[PDB]
């Protein structure tokens, strides 16, 4: 800020350089509507005075819109030949001091000493030193001038500093007496230049910029990182005996650690120092303080001075002799670290579950609290709720096939009644909610929108024939380019009307194309195809795009030409495919699900069953929608497959375009040979849609009232907004946020040009688990130091501490960056939404009269614990961990135990215990596999190990839907690989190795012979229930496999 | 909303506006500041020694506002720059009019 | 983007308290200045800066060549910002956007995964049709789009963790990660300081140690190679490290490696960790690197000096590097102000200009730097019988 003045001492034999090509500057251009031009280089002392009008200078202040560059250049090559300065070379180098010459040239030779310029400018001229007292010597008056700030067409001296005509110290403590604003650095150039001011508040700015500089200087000095320079301090003195001045220098030199961001955050900062220097008169004049006690003597001493200059330790061993004589080695600085935020991008807090000291909700006299509290608006931060369903391209084309799994194929009167009451029975709300609660549509556009702005800017290559040359030729009209590389440059006009069913239809064609013949490409040099969709008006334009060497016959049928056409009873189709075409594909929903009688049962079964024999009598391969599909039409449609035709086959498949949670399959059709199987009872597909389920469609609140109470689970997501300007509520506020929330995320935003409007955010989504680890909060002996409940619900006193809050409010809030899509739905992977179903229903198969069953919870396969949401008995219950990896502690205040180790499956198991164990028998002890041979062993080791009165838990993989996959399509999350090509299953789960699935026969005789061991199997009404209760839905990069795995695992439970 | 005639400006913290520095006021509405800076002095804040050190009554560091210049530079009398002050001034005004 | 990897030197790996009490006394020590002031006296990061200033600038009108996968392809890659197109080498024309902080982690955790993926499989190209991998760095805004920028065929799954969104973010206990890693990733890199050194008391020596064993922990149990930052480094903590190594997993052994990217003068260190075989060794006595950390030195951080007074005399070692200006008018005093110099400064350059149109404002310049070679050199200048025809030096 001040004492620009860098001693550039340019030379006098060099003062022609005025003719520099336009002087080198600083543009900028902002919305302030300012056009600002800095000056870089010698030339910061330049003053366009009331000369220059009518000079391109000044007219170009006056254009409005954005500045050109050009016009900067060759004004100022107008400009530089106008001004000029007064020298003089002679013989021998002499500096040329260049400060009284801009000056009397900056004031047009107004002022005394100008006089001794003009008539005789060599008295500018100076050798080594001392540019000034010839000068003195001759005149004998003090000598002022101004500075003139950046932005050059401003004219106002918002200061001036000046010269004393003695330069030793005597005389600039006597200057500064007068002048009734002014201050001086402790540089050595202090002994020839004081300061003053204009106002009294305009020197608290000032000295907070030189006091934020001193901080940066004292940092970089302590790792003796000095730049090539001098003044080993940067704060000032002054004589102002003004109570807020000194309070603020005062306090200063005892907070010189922190960085404060300066003017690459700029901030509170400044208000902040104003506040925390006026919150210690509350401290260091009354008693009950941190002044630890000595404060007081220093501070009482650093206020009452005014004259010392209190150096750190450091600093002292430079500041030697030649300055104020007033100084002192302080030391014993304030303890108060704060943070410092990052650029705009948010904060966020990850708070904690160890500590050794609490904080009190409200005041030491009450029970329940409640923080009625205001809410943010949706013009601010805003809600996202697109799901981000697929990774690159090859994401959209993913499938899965399962193949027959019984001998026989007869329609039974049982399996038809099965079905028929299936039919009348209503669905379940919540499924419709889950499948129709939004979006999944919205997601292809996404990936859409990418490759197109990418292809079209972006560096991506489809080499005329990918996947993605399929995925840009979606969305696009007459815009493709093929020079043997998909290019578009105009005609960039896209489709509209993707309503779902395009990209069903599209994959269902790139998938009956590839399991035709060979993945050369998804280009034939001719081909066929018809389409039996309700209404397919643009897949024919999309593949008719597609392909560019057309040679093809495509057409499709049944388009009555309706928007949103119900199925019904679409019989004229059939005497229409005397063509004998190739591959052939159906999109008809057929679920008429109005007055649902037996007799329209029937007919849509005898109607499926129509469509099925048209299409096997045409053409080799090609799929079909079932909308049912209860194997009694798979039944039906097997057994017609006999007397007709040969030995062609079915197969039953999923798609990844596919909507999640659907009850909808594909069935392929093809004229190859058969597996001698011909026949299905057991498939994971069918025992899905077999149940008549009913459930509550529970959704999201974004209540904005927290409150210490242990309401368990609606679900929700906190969201509001509180003020910086007292701290007292915000600090609760995030704590009583803390007992709800695992992660907090706040924003903070300054509107009002100070403390003021300071609008600080709060957002966070309520998980179980965290409630179920504060549920306990004992730390007492059976007392209510935690408690004291009132009736019938549950109310916390204590809170674990949060560990930085206090020291992060200057900086530390985050800025509000572009957008903050900040969501309220959230997406889950398959195999966490597996190990939440887990820890349902284990939770719920717990003995009635086994709950006062204490003691010991032994739980291994930890790696933060996540299954505590599984027990809800954290009551009068220790637990202990054993588990891998990870620094083992304990936990005194929630009677938590963490050990680590291998735990070798193999030691006592106390009276009245509880073991669980997910997974955890499954892995390589030491990198080798193992067999399922080896892993019924060790269930026959655990088996022994009964306690009388102290059950346990595993689980288990199965294999029982392994041995009939036979198409897989190379997953990233869930693989599976045939041994020997049929001796055994490996599945890789999401990232880690193969591991050997568990046989099945195995685990029927050992069933069979355990004699009080069960095994449980899961159902919808699991996974729905905890989809319902824990937010969260479905889709990342799974989403299709759900089904598979919620058959795959069972879980094992001994007792005795 | 027309501005009231008189006004308590001067004594207190109420400036007005039309008089700042503030060259955004040039970039938003020409031919205000085209005026407004045809107002301002621009000469100097020269002290008075002399008076004060005949222990005259002044406030210590005080000043005035010589509103005219000199002539006599060094001795060689240029052409008197309030002349031009003034011929630019009436210069622009009848251009705008 | 070179490296150096020394491997183990001894059969045994076991905790002693002879080395535990060596680590804690040099713990609790304070550094030497003069270490401090070496590893902080700048500038390098600006000079990354320029290399890729010159490749940038180089491929925009410059004629240089990418090979969509290069080396350079990253570096390019580095500092750019929606600037490439790739027609199966690399052109620049618009976009041309460039990013900002590369505040010298960028560099170090870019280094580390291309040291890891070279060591991972062959270096056929940097770009895998398709991968994993993950971050623990405290503050990784830019790496991510750094590789998501330099892949362009994505099929990839990048995602750092430990980023709590603030700046010069110093290393607090930073233990809610490793429930985090549910994933079962492939490389993994970690770039945590973990050099607390305020009150050095037993207790935050221990828990460190925890801390980093954790990480070692963490990042053995998943993914197969994978690097991460020590920075203590004394064996003893390698040594526990490799005794955790026993009882734990299998053969997996463990690494040392240095960067080119790393700042010269730190102790600083990697630890790289890999699945495979081990040579029979499986402990640690005997290394460089740990014999660097494990000196309690106490210096004077020295620095240059610009001055400019030339003196007849021999002031043997300050040092620093006389520079001034002389004028043409009478040379009588140039000739003995180049020789003084002369005793001194091995090299001497001059530059001469003329403004005054004619001799005066002369302003010749002499600037050169003082080396001790010289000034032992001519400590003798003998040339005489014992007598001072070169010499009659004052006191002392």
């Amino acid at each position: 800020m001040i004492d620009l003045r860098l001693e550039e001492d340019i030379l006098t034999a060099t003062l022609p350089e005025f003719l520099s090509t336009r002087p080198k500057y600083r543009y900028a251009y902002t919305n302030t509507k300012q056009q600002d031009i800095r000056f870089q280089g010698p030339m910061r002392h330049v003053r366009l005075t009331h000369l220059y009008k009518q000079t391109k200078l000044w007219n170009l202040q006056y254009i409005e819109r954005e500045l050109a560059i050009s016009e900067i250049d060759d004004a100022l090559d107008e400009f530089i030949q106008t001004f000029s300065l007064p020298y003089v070379i002679e013989q021998g180098t002499y500096k040329y001091n260049m400060l009284l010459g801009m000056h009397a040239h900056n004031v047009n030779y107004q002022d005394d000493v100008s006089e001794l310029i003009a008539n005789n400018p060599q008295l500018l001229n100076y050798l080594d030193d001392n540019p000034f007292s010839a000068i003195f010597e001759l005149v004998n008056v003090d000598l002022q001038i101004y500075q003139y700030g950046q932005n050059i067409f401003n004219n106002e001296a918002e200061h001036t500093i000046l010269f004393l005509k003695d330069n030793t110290n005597y005389g600039v403590i006597q200057a500064l007496q007068k002048h009734p604003f002014s201050a001086t650095h402790i540089n050595w150039h202090l002994h020839k230049h004081i300061f003053v001011f204009h106002s009294r508040e305009q020197l608290l700015n000032k000295l907070l910029s030189a006091g934020l500089e001193d901080s940066q200087l004292y940092q970089r000095q302590k790792t003796y990182s000095t730049k090539r320079g001098d003044r080993p301090t940067e704060r000032m003195v002054t004589y102002i005996e003004d109570d807020h001045i000194r309070r603020i220098q005062a306090v200063f030199p005892l907070l010189l650690d922190n960085i404060f961001d300066v003017k690459l955050h700029k901030d509170s900062s400044m208000t902040w120092l104003k506040s925390y220097a006026d919150m210690i008169y509350d401290s260091v004049k009354n008693s009950n303080s941190t002044i630890t006690p000595e404060i007081r003597k220093l501070y009482l001493r650093m206020y009452n001075q005014y004259m010392r200059i209190f150096l750190p330790i450091e600093q002292y061993m430079l500041y030697d002799n030649t300055c104020w004589p007033f100084s002192e080695k302080i030391t014993l600085k304030i303890n108060v670290r704060l943070i410092s935020s990052r650029e705009n991008q948010p904060v966020l807090w990850k708070t904690p579950i160890d500590t050794e000291n609490l904080i009190s909700i409200v005041q030491p006299d009450e029970p329940i609290n409640k923080l009625n509290f205001t809410a943010i608006p949706s013009t601010m931060i805003r809600l996202n709720d697109n799901i981000t369903m697929y990774r690159a391209v090859k994401d959209m084309f993913s499938a899965i096939e399962y193949l027959p799994d019984a001998i026989e194929n007869i329609p039974t009167l049982t399996m038809k009644e099965q079905a028929l009451s299936r039919y009348i029975s209503p669905d379940s709300e919540a499924q419709n909610f889950f499948n129709n609660q939004p979006p999944y549509l919205n997601s292809i556009m996404n990936v859409n929108r990418q490759v197109f702005e990418a292809v079209k800017r972006g560096n991506i290559q489809v080499s005329t024939g990918s996947m993605e040359h399929l995925c840009l030729c979606m969305h696009v009209k007459s815009g493709l380019i093929v020079g043997r590389t998909v290019l578009i440059d105009d005609k960039v006009v896209l489709r509209r009307n993707f309503n779902a069913s395009t990209a069903k239809m599209i994959t269902c064609y790139v998938k009956a194309f590839a399991q035709l013949y060979g993945e050369g490409s998804l280009i034939n040099p001719g081909l066929r195809m018809v389409f039996f969709g309700v209404e397919t008006e643009p897949a024919i334009d999309i593949l008719k795009l597609f392909y560019g060497d057309k040679s093809l016959y495509i057409q499709g049928f049944g388009d009555r030409g309706i928007g949103r056409d119900k199925f019904r009873t679409k019989i004229e189709d059939a005497l229409t495919l005397r063509i004998g075409c190739d591959i052939l594909i159906s999109d008809i929903d057929q679920a008429d699900y109005e007055d649902p009688n037996e007799e329209k049962f029937d007919d849509i079964t005898d109607f499926v069953c129509y469509v099925t024999e048209l299409v096997i009598s045409n053409a080799t391969v090609g799929l079909v929608k079932i909308s049912m599909p209860t194997y009694y039409i798979m039944n039906k449609i097997s057994s017609t497959l006999n007397n007709k035709f040969s030995n062609v086959a079915i197969n039953i498949v999923k798609l990844s375009t596919q909507k999640p949670y659907t009850y909808e399959a594909y069935i392929m059709l093809s004229h190859g040979s058969t597996l001698t199987n011909k026949g299905y009872l057991r498939n994971p597909v069918c025992d899905v849609y077999l149940e008549k389920i009913s459930l509550q469609p529970m959704d999201l609140k974004i209540i904005s009232t927290i409150s210490n109470e242990i309401n368990y689970d609606k679900p929700t997501l906190y969201r509001f907004v509180v003020d910086k300007n007292d701290v007292t509520d915000v600090s609760i506020a995030m704590h009583i946020l803390s007992i709800h929330c695992s992660t907090i995320t706040t924003r903070s935003v300054m509107v009002r040009s100070d403390n003021t409007g300071a609008f600080v955010t709060m957002s966070g989504i309520k998980d179980m688990k965290r409630v179920a680890i504060m549920n306990r909060m004992t730390d007492g002996t059976s007392a209510n130091s935690y408690m004291h409940e009132q009736n019938g619900k549950l109310y916390l006193q204590k809170v674990p501490y949060l560990e930085d809050l206090i020291s992060a409010f200057p900086n530390g809030f985050g800025s509000t960056y572009q957008n903050d899509y900040d969501s309220s739905m959230s997406v889950i992977n398959v195999n966490a939404l597996i190990r939440q179903v887990v820890y349902r229903v284990i939770s719920k198969s717990i003995p009635v009269a086994l709950l006062e069953s204490l003691s010991r919870i032994r739980i291994i396969g930890g790696r933060d614990l996540g299954e505590m949401n599984a027990v809800y008995k954290l009551y009068k219950t220790p637990i202990e961990v054993y588990d891998a990896v990870g620094i083992t502690r304990e936990y005194p205040h929630v009677q938590i135990s963490y050990r680590a180790q291998r735990y070798s499956f193999t030691e006592s198991i106390p009276n009245h215990t509880l073991l669980l164990a997910n997974y955890v028998i499954m892995n390589d002890v030491d990198g080798a596999p193992i067999s399922s041979l080896e892993q019924i062993n060790t269930i026959k080791k655990i088996i022994s190990k009964i306690s009388l009165g102290s059950i346990a838990y595993i689980q288990v993989y199965t294999d029982i839907v392994a041995r009939n996959i036979n198409v897989m399509t190379k997953n990233d999350s869930f693989l599976i690989s045939a041994n020997a090509d049929k001796t055994v299953f490996k599945v890789q789960v999401s990232g880690y190795k193969a591991v050997e699935m568990c046989n099945y026969e195995q685990l029927l005789q050992l069933v069979s012979d355990n004699t009080g061991v069960n095994i449980i199997k899961l159902t919808y009404q699991d996974v729905l229930e905890s989809c319902v209760l824990s937010s969260g839905i479905l889709g990342d990069t799974g989403s299709w496999l759900l089904d598979l795995v919620l058959a795959s695992t069972y879980i094992i439970e001994i007792r005795g | 909303e027309r501005m009231t005639e008189n006004n308590d400006v001067l004594t207190g913290n109420l400036y007005p506006s039309l008089f700042t520095d503030d060259p955004t006021l040039s970039a938003i509405a020409p031919t205000l500041a085209k005026i407004a800076r045809l107002m301002k002095p621009t000469t100097s804040l020269t002290p008075d020694d002399r008076a004060i050190a005949a222990k005259f009554p002044r406030f210590k560091d005080s000043a005035h506002l010589n509103p005219y210049s000199s002539l006599n530079i060094g001795g060689r009398t240029q052409h008197s720059v309030t002349y031009t002050r003034m011929y630019d001034a009436i210069e622009e005004m009848f251009n705008l009019i």
